[PDB]
């Protein structure tokens, strides 16, 4: 129920760095593992992704060949290596944990992540929307091809990121909620247009919508809708 | 002309394996590792009797069998490959029933035991195959119509490979069942315990008799054909060559006639 | 005196159990039959299902 | 196949892999049931030889579990068919009760209870191949007791000298003569809280157990 | 004199419980029914083989979405399975390789096993720590647990072999009521939909009904010959079937407190393991020993259908909340499903 990176900050350009996550509070040799990276002026995007064991490794093609997903289940601590860094690899990366089965809620937990200084396309309609406490509001996104699966799974997630917060899950697969998210949030939508919908806005729900796609690797982050008063 | 009336021989060994395959798809409490190594065996003798036995007995009715020459090369290849298969299986049983016996934790699991039948059955035909590779190219040396392989540094070779060594494994590892079983009866020493040591014995002893009686005098003019002038007939060599065809038949029968589970098969099934 | 015990005990038992009310058979007969006949067309192993709905088929 | 259904799939093999290893651990495992009358020295066979008690111990290369069922004071044919695997059952019973009896018995015995207990497991539909290993317990003061009245209220068409020997031998004959089925065997041994070398002896009749069935199976019978 | 006239009062009393039912008898199920047509053949299909398991299958519970799936063998495993994609969902290990009876939650959160143990072991789910964990171990039974059923997160109903039943409160772990009054023990159970009240058959060959809240015997069936293994309740909870080791089923109504309908054949020798209904209540399913189940018209009495696809005794029986497939499972370690 903790996860702690390390190993952030300023490198050169060229050098190498290792960051490291290490687990605490849950069976980290059972959970999937993933690093999800942010800039300040891009979003979220996909690094990179690890299986259970020492199976299926993924990486995005901004990074394929550069960086290196490495597992220690003893110690329960994760490692990325990468090298040849350059000013594009500037951003903010995230451990997630996710555990993959029937019912699962992929993407649960995140930890707080470390700051680094050197096919599917999902898109946001509005960058911001204002709102005022105690309405109801909506949030849409487009995809560029069909999520809803041939099983009648539609594999859409919706984060939320407050301000100074590692981001939250609050619907997976555009119908479900979250452990801990109250009732106030729900999803819909159809094909390659959904919709978040807040029934009632309070003060913490000021921040950043996020939206991905987990139909196949690479899995793209939209840019973002931000709540603001 | 009239070896073809030995083509009942032939309508013997088909019934005498498939009864015994049957015995082992037809019934799920026939399906351990020496049931398999008899399914092994049941399977090699089938084939002999289906693919070789039909063009022996051409070859022994008519002198000349008017057939293109690889054909009777592979013919050869194949009666060379059976024959080793069969023996071979019967050495798998043995080395199989040596191990139940000498080392009992290790025959009694549920991992082990499957390794064990699917290797000794993988390295059997492994082994008959490689045996029966050289006859297919060069080395036959066919004069004429005559297809008979009298190659002395094959004819030695693949008696030396084919029954030789199986005969002194197989005698080694029967001596060491009965001298274990004859310690333990010793050391253990109401009725019924003499007649399973008895029954023991008896299966060990009809094993290897059958066994040798029905190969040895065939593998013995065979050294001899090559590296002596013996006065050898062609009927010597016809009658000794049916003979390991008979032990190729009557296997089933002694393999499978002295199990109560096979027998209740049999009686099922038929 | 633990048989007295078990006695009374079973007495009250028979005693509860005796004095319920009760229905005739062809009632519950009538009652089970119609039950069956007003969700037969909604019982999968009664009626097959096409493959195309089947989950265990396609 | 989305990508979280291959990797339910390889949590699926990840799963299989962990059973089957299990399984293979499990194999290297000599399975044994105790049972008894409850009071023919049971406690003191599980001190020499170390709901339902589980006794784990290894011995020279075998890895012996016994299973001692005394708590389930219940019907038998319910619970019993869970045993049907094991390898072998440890039957206690009390010489020195020929004549020692209960205060619940009336009128009967410690033997005539046994021995019934010992028939109905015998002619068990589930123990028709379960060899059974026999313990005589309580020798010595059964030796000391026959002095007077030697197997004369127990078993009253027994004669012969008043020795321990003879009595112990028409006892455990009265024992074996209740195996009808061909593949199954009565091992037998008297054993005393003095002589505590009774665990070799089990080890010497699982190993004949295993070859008879080894041998049963490979048909060299 | 005190017990004579006692045991007299019982007797008085039996008679006038005979005499009651016998002029509820009006009628007979058999008869009543034959003006409706037969289901005919039904051939039911494997579409699923679940391996896994390294030994008997003891126990076997549907989740209530018709898709997971849980199973108990003695090896000391309880395995959740995918029932489409034939997935190992959990492989939860046991404290006690001894387990006789499973259970799935309503809600799809806990499960449930229990055994030789004389405890009941409830297991969570859907933890944070992402493991499954033993979340309540009750105790306080004299004898091996039979069966177990949920009625809420909170409320669980165990049978057990000391001639007794109870009803655990699992977050306190101590009994709320404890249900006694057969002689036998105890070896099925079956809640009614509406979890007000249940079915407990026991060794003592009887059946009863029983109240969950008052705590209290409310019917008492009888009949069968010898012991009731698997008992079974009609959808509509004014029915249940039982199955005894007499190779036969019967039906009795709780309204009428009369048996009404007996299935049994001469070529039938062997004992009935487990019993469970169709969604529309026409079809009733019984496993017997001979390894196979059987498929009845619930309404008639005529083997409808067979299912002869295992190799040894079929331990275990289920049935989709939506009807759609049939689980069985027998001691040869392997699990089939039928459409
Ligand atoms: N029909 C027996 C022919 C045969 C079998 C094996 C041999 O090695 C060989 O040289 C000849």
């Amino acid at each position: 129920v903790q996860l702690v990176e390390s190993g952030g900050g300023l490198v050169q350009p060229g050098g190498s760095r290792k960051l490291s996550c290490s687990a605490s509070g849950f069976a980290f040799s059972s959970f999937g593992m993933h690093w999800v990276r942010q800039a300040p002026e891009k979003g979220l995007e996909w690094v990179a992704y690890i299986s259970s064991g020492s199976g299926t490794i993924y990486y995005a093609d901004t990074v394929k060949g550069r960086f290196t997903i490495s597992r220690d289940d003893p110690k329960n601590t994760l490692f990325l290596q990468m090298t040849s860094l350059r000013s594009e690899d500037t951003a903010m990366y995230y451990c997630v944990r996710s555990i993959y089965y029937y019912g699962s809620s992929p993407f649960d937990f995140w930890g707080q992540g470390t700051t680094l200084t050197v096919d599917i396309v999902m898109t946001q309609a509005t960058s911001s929307v204002p709102v005022t406490p105690g309405e109801s509001v909506s949030i849409s996104c487009r995809s560029s091809k069909s999520l809803l699966h041939s099983n009648g799974n539609t594999y859409l997630y919706w984060f939320l990121q407050r301000p100074g917060q590692s981001p939250q899950l609050l619907i997976y697969r555009m119908s479900n909620l979250a452990s801990g998210v109250p009732d106030r949030f729900s999803g819909s939508g159809s094909g390659t247009a959904f919709t978040l919908t807040i029934s009632r806005l309070e003060a913490e729900d000021v921040g950043v919508y996020y939206c991905m796609q987990h139909l196949e690797y690479p899995l793209t982050f939209g840019a973002g809708t931000k709540l603001e008063l | 002309y009239y070896a073809t009336l030995l083509t009942l021989l032939i309508a013997v060994i088909v019934f005498g394996n498939v009864l015994v395959c049957m015995a082992v798809s037809r019934e799920k409490a026939l399906q351990t590792t020496t049931n398999y190594l008899i399914v092994s065996l049941a399977v090699a003798d089938l084939l002999v009797a289906t693919l070789v036995m039909p063009w022996v007995v051409y070859l022994e009715v008519v002198g000349e069998w008017k057939f293109s020459r690889i054909h009777c090369d592979i013919f050869v290849t194949l009666d060379v490959m059976m024959c080793t298969a069969s023996i071979l299986n019967l050495c798998a049983i043995s080395i199989d029933r040596y191990t139940a016996v000498a080392m009992p934790m290790l025959y009694n699991t549920r991992y082990s035991s499957k390794r064990r039948v699917t290797v000794m059955i993988s390295i059997v035909w492994v082994l008959s195959f490689t045996i029966s590779c050289p006859l297919l190219f060069g080395l036959n040396n066919a004069d004429q119509n005559e297809c008979i392989i009298a190659n002395p540094a094959f004819v030695v070779y693949s008696s030396i490979v084919s029954f030789y060594v199986p005969f002194i494994v197989t005698l080694l590892v029967y001596i060491k069942i009965y001298i274990v079983l004859r310690r333990r009866r010793k050391r253990v020493n109401r009725k019924l315990s003499q007649q399973k040591e008895k029954k023991a014995t008896q299966m060990l002893a009809i094993v290897l008799g059958v066994f040798i009686i029905c190969w040895l005098p065939f593998f013995i003019t065979h050294i001899l054909n090559i590296h002596c002038d013996c006065n050898i007939p062609p009927v010597l060599y016809s009658a000794f060559t049916w003979l390991g065809y008979v032990n190729s038949a009557v296997n089933p029968i002694i393999y499978t006639t002295f199990n109560i589970e096979f027998r209740k098969a049999f009686l099922k099934i038929l | 005196t633990a048989s007295i015990a078990q006695a009374r005990k079973l007495v009250e038992q028979l005693k509860m159990e005796a004095n319920i009310d009760r229905i005739k058979v062809s009632k519950a007969a009538a009652d089970l039959m119609a039950y069956c006949e007003a969700h037969a067309k909604e019982d999968p192993l009664l009626t097959p299902v096409p493959a195309s709905e089947n989950p265990f088929r396609e | 196949l989305s990508a979280e259904e291959r990797a339910a799939l390889e949590r699926s093999k990840a799963i299989e892999k962990n059973l089957k290893e299990d399984g293979i651990s499990a194999a290297k495992d000599v399975k044994l049931l105790l049972l008894g009358a409850g009071e023919s020295g049971e406690s003191t066979i599980v001190k020499q030889m170390k709901g339902i008690v589980e006794t784990h111990f290894t011995f020279k290369n075998l890895h012996f579990r016994l299973f001692d069922v005394g708590g389930q004071r219940s019907e038998r044919k319910k619970w019993i068919h869970c045993f049907e695997d094991v390898t072998a059952i440890i039957f206690c019973v009390a010489l020195s009760g020929y004549d020692q009896v209960l205060h619940e018995d009336e009128t009967t015995n410690r033997m005539h209870e046994s021995l019934m207990l010992f028939d109905s497991i015998c002619n068990n539909k589930f123990f028709i191949d379960t060899s059974i290993i026999l313990f005589l317990n309580k020798k010595d003061l059964f030796g000391e007791k026959i002095k007077k009245s030697p197997l004369t209220i127990c078993f009253p068409e027994y004669t012969g000298p008043n020795t321990y020997e003879d009595a112990a031998a028409y006892i455990q004959a009265q024992f074996e003569s209740k195996n009808r089925s061909p593949n199954k065997e009565i091992y037998c041994h008297m054993t005393c809280a003095t002589d505590t070398n009774n665990i070799q002896v089990v080890f010497d009749a699982v190993t004949d157990i295993i070859i008879a069935n080894n041998l049963r199976g490979c048909g060299l019978y | 004199s005190e017990l004579d006239q006692l045991r007299q009062e019982a007797e008085q009393l039996k008679n006038q419980i005979r005499d009651a039912r016998k002029a509820c008898a009006d009628a007979t199920l058999s008869q009543i029914t034959n003006n409706i047509d037969p289901v005919g053949r039904i051939q039911m299909r494997t579409r699923r083989t679940l391996r896994g398991h390294l030994a008997k299958i003891y126990a076997m519970h549907w989740g209530t979405d018709s898709r997971l799936l849980v199973s108990a063998s003695q090896d000391g495993k309880l395995i959740i399975w995918d029932s489409y994609t034939t997935n190992k969902v959990h492989a939860i290990p046991l404290r006690s390789s001894w387990v006789m009876t499973c259970a799935y939650a309503p809600s799809g959160n806990y499960v449930a096993c229990g055994g030789l143990d004389n405890i009941c072991s409830i297991y969570n789910l859907k933890t944070r720590e992402g493991n499954v964990r033993v979340s309540r171990e009750l105790a306080g039974h004299t004898g091996y647990l039979s069966c177990c059923r949920f009625l809420d997160d909170n409320q669980i109903v165990t049978s057990s072999g000391d001639t007794t039943c109870a009803l655990w409160d699992i977050e306190t772990g101590q009994q709320t009521t404890t249900f006694t009054g057969h002689t036998g023990d105890v070896m099925s159970l079956s809640l009614a939909p509406d979890t007000r009240l249940f079915v407990s058959g026991a060794c003592d060959a009887s059946a009863k009904l029983w109240d969950v809240r008052e705590g209290m015997c409310r019917q008492t069936f009888t009949g069968h010959e010898s012991d009731i293994n698997a008992i079974c309740f009609f959808p509509n909870g004014n029915a249940f079937a039982t199955g005894s080791d007499d190779a036969t089923c019967r039906l009795f109504d709780l309204r009428a407190d009369q048996e009404l309908m007996t299935y049994s054949h001469d070529n039938i020798i062997c004992g009935i393991t487990s019993v469970s209904f169709s969604k529309s209540g026409r079809l009733l399913l019984a496993g017997y020993d001979d390894f196979n189940c059987n498929v009845w018209d619930a309404l008639k009495a005529d083997r409808a259908g067979v299912l002869a696809g295992h190799d040894n005794r079929v331990s275990c029986l289920g049935v989709t909340d939506d009807g759609m497939a049939v689980a069985t499972g027998s001691w040869d370690s392997f699990l089939k499903i039928w459409n």
